[PDB]
């Protein structure tokens, strides 16, 4: 329960955390390797599943950045452009981790 | 001539930044090269 | 978590932060108490100060092969790392001044510094495998601050600027 | 916390009070001696009346020698561990 | 003896002036059985275990000093308590190689 | 009882045990030393749990800038003058013996530096000159001395590994060019004949360490 | 008392060389235990007993 | 402390301070509750009042061999 | 409470303590027919409205900023009625 | 105490964000009577007529 | 760390074989642990040569 | 997990052959042993120790023993995971046998 809900921070970071999840290029589906787990909370990370997956997207342009300052001018600046915007993303998740670690709701 | 050296030293410096000065102990001590000169010139005057 | 990491990153070696010296570093989390997510990005911000102990390297071999403009340009380059390393001591403080924060907050004040480090660590290592010295290491710079990114092209002319000025000086006692 | 030399005084005084008790034990004498209280201000007024040749409170004229006589124990003399006691007799 | 025995179990605790009640008892029924010693006094003999002592741990220098210090020791003030003196220092005598184990571990046990 | 007026007033003895020791802190990142030593002794079944004298957060410090400008201290294992090392028990409170160890070393060999320029001071006179002339720059680092002195003595002290040592930073860098000038000067003061090539040959690396240094 | 001083610095002398571990004020009681009389063997086997069991009641 | 050690610095002796005549004025080893680092550095601060208090005995030897420049010696180093 | 009450309108006013009488007998009677709250309590849907209005005025530094001093003020530990501020601030802005 | 400080300086610096015209004194003063449990719809419209 | 325990007990295994002992490895795995948390060498072979004693009469 | 009390009660069970309780009055007896005071004999030399050994097993005409644990020493020294070679090599000693 509370489990998944560090795991999911992970997610929105986009880097595999607690659980195997066999995705991260189709989407990053979590697999708990349980049938006993419902399905009602399972596609909620789903949902949380897409915004993870398309984060790493914008990550891994950005690792196809770093050159030298081989072809374009405007190619990495643009890329550059990307990198702020990405940098906020950053920001909303760094209010969510603080809410996990005992100090409204914790829910998912 | 140990005191003359520090005065033209200190009167080049303070006339702060040191930029005015190029490039930049080698030309203090051709400064110097002048304190020897008025010292050689005048003992050889007496000879 | 977050003192041996702050302090890793100013290039201060862990042995839950093994390096090695100029072979590799190795990353060596095998730490219960940290999760393996916070750990994986831990990583991340490893890496960024693996260079950044490849570039201080740099700077204390040439100060202290042969061209006064390689001590130049490192009388250039730690005045672009005083910004890096004035944030690493205000980091110390964000950490006194609430102990609710982790290392959450590290990954987002160290963005803006990875667009330099990368970057800038491959300008003097193209520099070193040539062995370019002389008034051309300034040419090497200046056609990488005609390149792009924004904060770099602004910060490498700075640092050509020191080491122009140690040109400025030949000339202007030649003339 | 503060170490003695940035503590002042009174660190000072519980230490030199603590130092001579270790000493004083083996040697045994009618009572051992003790401080009598002055204040270091109390003590440059009694050095005032010496000068001219006046007793105080811890000097006693001796007529044997015509010379005057403080206070040998551990008699307050300042601050100063026992220092006082032979800077005041020059 | 008694003031002088138990604050001895103050100090060497360094803490606890009643919650040394253990040791001094202890002290005091150590103290209460009769010990009788090899060789009682002579001067000589117990500076020469001193001297050989010194040789054996490699302090050769610090040797041919303790007996500078020995003559030193007499004109300061003439002992006659010295041979129990110079034993306690020899009993207490140690190597500068080696440590004893742990005993900070010891104690869990 | 003046014994226990020293004990509360002046901070818990680390040269002795007699006075035991703040080993504790309120949050959960400062038991880290506790928690990574426990998790050897959890990992390795072989593990020798290190015995190791508890510091009393800046107080091993101020006694690193007592040696860097002045007297060694026996809370440091040093040797002869040109070592100058740590001692092999020392821990700070939230970092790793292993970790902490290692700028410990990188501080020891900057008071290495000094204990070994403070060797030179002793009591032609060109060579006394330019001793002089690094003692006469020994009062300027002591100006500096008393005023890192007065931060730390002070009540919140709020100073600590990170903001202390940045502020006799720029110092640090220059008794290092200190350093290579006079270890290059002198090498012929050892072998005979001192006469005319002590003092040519430390006016040669002077000179030459005006001209690398000032024109770059 | 002035005789009291001057012993005990050159005292302090051996004891650091030959290693003993003791500071001045327990110095100055086993010098009033020998004065008052003591046999030698308890006094060296309390010291080394106190010692051994200081060490373990602390950690 | 402070006024504690401007009298140890005249050179005269404290109970702290431990006179040995061997040796000059100089602090007493391992004084507890202090640490032992602090106490080296001071016995280098009593020596400059241990050399001082051998310094007056070279003025009042010859004031209150012989020679009339012995004292004129002992009024040019008074200015020092 | 009443004394409290006074104090505000004395505050606010800078008028002394028995120069705020006729405003006195207004909070009185306002805060008495409707003296506690009406609506559920959560602090959820304040955090949200403060940041919708952020974002409504592209101010959106300032909302950014505002998400992390409100969670500062939720970790310290040492207020109950955290909503009630909140929204009396944002009623203010 | 300490807390207690550090907790009316956020509340002080997310009123200068929200620009009220609320000063420490008066917001002291407003939470003394939220934390009592006072409707805050109540106590805003209070403080406006107060303003005015 | 799983290798360097295994060849530090290989070692110590040839040895032990050598001068012979009806000891298992486990048990002299704990004398190693043992060592490694102090504790005197003499008090520490009284103990092993106690239980070696016990065993045998038992069985 | 791997205190002094832990690591001798597992040496009291796997010896007499029983379960934990069984060897309950041995564990005691133990305790008492090891908490008697003990003074060190080794303060000085890991070499003088390795020469008793080598003692040993020429006493005994076991020569060829002592030629490979002279090499096994070295390697023991080695890898030096051990830090306290010393008293393990005395309780060897001790273990000495035919």
């Amino acid at each position: 329960e509370t489990s998944l809900v560090r795991d999911l921070l992970y997610v929105f970071q986009g880097i595999d955390g607690k659980f195997v999840k066999m995705c991260n290029s189709e989407n990053c589906y979590k697999v708990d390797g349980k049938v006993a787990v419902s399905k009602s909370l399972k596609d909620i990370t789903s949902k949380l599943s897409e915004l993870g997956w398309l984060h790493n997207k914008i990550k891994k342009y950005t690792d196809q950045r770093s050159l030298d300052r081989a072809f374009g001018l405007v190619g990495q600046s643009f890329c550059a452009a990307l990198h702020q915007e990405l940098k906020e993303y950053y920001r909303l998740l760094s209010v969510l981790h603080s809410q996990l670690q005992v100090e409204s709701s914790l829910t998912l | 001539l140990y005191t003359l050296f520090l005065e033209s030293v200190q009167s080049r410096l303070q006339h702060s930044e040191s930029v005015t000065c190029q490039s930049f102990e080698l030309t203090l001590r051709s400064c110097l090269y002048p304190h020897i000169g008025k010292q050689y010139l005048e003992c050889c005057g007496n000879l | 978590m977050i003192h041996e990491l702050l302090l890793a990153l100013s290039g201060y070696p862990g042995s839950i932060f093994t390096w090695n010296k100029r072979t590799g570093l190795q990353v060596s989390q095998d730490i219960p108490f940290l999760h393996p997510g916070e750990t994986s990005v831990l990583n991340r911000l490893c890496k960024l100060g693996t260079d950044y102990i490849r570039f201080t390297e740099f700077i204390e071999q040439y100060t202290g092969l042969h061209g006064i403009y390689l001590r130049a340009f490192c009388r250039g380059l730690d005045s672009i790392l005083q910004p890096y390393r004035q944030a690493l001591l205000d980091l110390e403080q964000e950490f006194l001044a609430d102990p609710h924060l982790s290392i959450s907050h590290i990954n987002y004040s160290l963005d803006q510094f990875h667009l330099l480090f990368p970057s800038i660590m491959v300008v003097v290592e193209q520099i070193k495998s040539q062995k370019i010295h002389g008034c051309q290491i300034l040419e090497t710079v200046y056609k990488h601050s005609c390149g792009g990114l924004p904060p770099v092209r602004s910060a490498l002319e700075k640092t050509l600027a020191v080491c122009h000025g140690v040109m400025y000086k030949q000339l202007s006692a030649w003339m | 916390e503060p170490y003695v030399t940035e503590a002042g005084r009174e660190a000072f005084d519980k230490l030199y009070k603590l130092h001579e008790g270790g000493l004083q034990i083996l040697s045994a004498t009618t009572l051992q001696p003790q401080l009598v209280l002055l204040e270091e201000t109390d003590l440059v007024k009694a050095v005032l009346n010496v000068l001219i040749g006046v007793v105080s409170s811890t000097f006693s004229y001796n007529q044997a020698l015509q010379s005057f006589a403080v206070k040998q124990g551990v008699y307050i003399s300042g601050t100063s561990p026992d220092n006082v006691s032979s800077l005041l007799t020059q | 003896p008694n003031v002088l025995l138990q604050n001895l179990c103050c100090r060497i605790l360094g803490k606890g002036e009643a919650d040394v009640a253990q040791q001094f008892q202890y002290a005091v029924r150590v103290i209460g059985s009769n010990f009788a010693p090899t060789v009682e006094r002579d001067e000589f003999l117990v500076t020469e275990k001193i001297k050989k002592e010194f040789v054996r741990q490699r302090r050769e220098a610090d040797g041919a000093l303790f007996s500078e210090l020995h003559r030193k020791l007499q004109s300061q003030g003439v002992l006659k308590n010295r041979w129990s003196i110079l034993y306690l220092l020899l009993s207490l005598s140690e190597d500068p190689r080696k440590q004893p184990n742990k005993t900070s571990s010891f104690a869990a046990l | 009882d003046a014994r226990s007026w020293l004990e509360q007033h002046i901070v818990h003895q680390y040269w002795t045990s007699r006075a035991p020791r703040f080993s504790h802190s309120s949050h959960l990142h400062s038991n880290l030393s506790a928690i990574w030593d426990q998790h050897l002794y959890t990992t390795d079944p072989l593990y020798t749990p290190d015995d190791k004298t508890i510091v009393t957060e800046t107080q091993v410090i101020r006694e690193t800038l007592w040696l860097l400008s002045g007297v060694k201290k026996l809370l440091i294992f040093q040797l002869n003058d040109g070592k100058v090392n740590v001692r092999n028990d020392i821990i700070v409170t939230h970092m790793t013996q292993n970790c902490l160890r290692s700028v410990l070393e990188q501080i020891a060999a900057y008071g290495q530096v000094v204990f070994r320029l403070q060797k030179f001071i002793d009591e032609f006179r060109t060579y006394q000159a330019f001793m002089w002339a690094l003692y006469k720059y020994f009062i300027s680092f002591k100006e500096e001395l008393t005023e890192i002195e007065k931060c730390i003595i002070n009540k919140d002290e709020t100073v600590t590994l990170a903001i202390v040592l940045d502020k006799l930073a720029p110092r640090l860098a220059q008794l290092k060019v200190l350093h290579r000038v006079f270890s290059t000067g002198i090498a012929e003061v050892p072998p005979d004949t001192r006469n005319v090539v002590r003092a040519s040959h430390l006016l040669n690396t002077l000179y030459k360490a005006i001209l690398d240094y000032d024109n770059v | 008392m002035s005789a009291v001083r001057e012993t005990m610095d050159v005292l302090l002398e051996i004891s650091r060389l030959l290693n003993t571990g003791l500071d001045m004020e327990t110095l100055s009681i086993c010098v009033r235990l020998c004065e008052q009389g003591i046999n030698p063997e308890a006094l060296s086997s309390v010291i080394k007993e106190l010692r051994r069991a200081s060490d373990t009641l602390k950690a």
